């Protein structure tokens, strides 16, 4: 039993680390959709200028 | 000369505006399912508090 | 002992299938890599042709 439980002591470490590895994933979809969907709206105004 | 490179820079204008608004919707749903596997550690973690 | 099968038998349906979310998550980049690595090849041009 003791044995298990520090599996679990160390599996729950486990999804502590590997969840700021999650979180930190999104961090960069937010920067990724932030920058890019940015990058997005650049492309309209040379387009757009382009045009002009 | 001008009028040959406004067609060039406003075809990669649109070009990279398709790729750049298609990079954005692959990041908007990687996005979505990074917040489920978020959900899904707090399922692990709530799950692994029951067994401890 | 029983419960704690019916959690563990449980969770591993969750970490398989928690998984997928992840693995999901990083072909996501793989779009992200080799699109926004496009634009970036492609904005070169629209600065090229910019400059002449």
């Amino acid at each position: 039993a003791r044995e298990i439980k520090s599996l679990i002591e160390d599996s729950v470490g486990k999804v502590d680390v590997g969840s700021t590895l999650v979180e930190s994933a999104g961090e960069t979809m937010a920067e990724i959709v932030s920058a890019v969907t940015r990058v997005t709206d650049i492309m309209g105004e040379i387009a757009s200028a382009s045009d002009e | 000369q001008l009028t040959a490179t406004v067609k060039q820079n406003a075809e990669n204008a649109r070009q990279a505006s398709h790729l750049a608004l298609s990079a954005s919707e692959t990041a908007q749903r990687g996005g979505k399912v990074v917040d489920n596997v978020v959900q899904t550690m707090r399922d692990i973690s709530t799950s692994s508090q029951k067994i401890a």
